[PDB]
């Protein structure tokens, strides 16, 4: 399901949903 | 960064795991 435009909440919820427990850091500006 | 890699491109299984901690 990750290969796609993912833009917005949609790119956030699949950080979510691949990283699980280790977490993941969104950096939209850098 | 993500978006310009996801978002504005498609997006890989490699890239959003560059971004897990
Ligand atoms: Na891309």
């Amino acid at each position: 399901f990750v290969n796609q435009h993912l833009c917005g909440s949609h790119l956030v919820e699949a950080l979510y949903l691949v990283c699980g427990e280790r977490g993941f850091f969104y950096t939209p500006k850098a | 960064g993500i978006v310009e890699q996801c978002c504005a491109s498609v997006c890989s299984l490699y890239q959003l795991e560059n971004y897990c901690n």
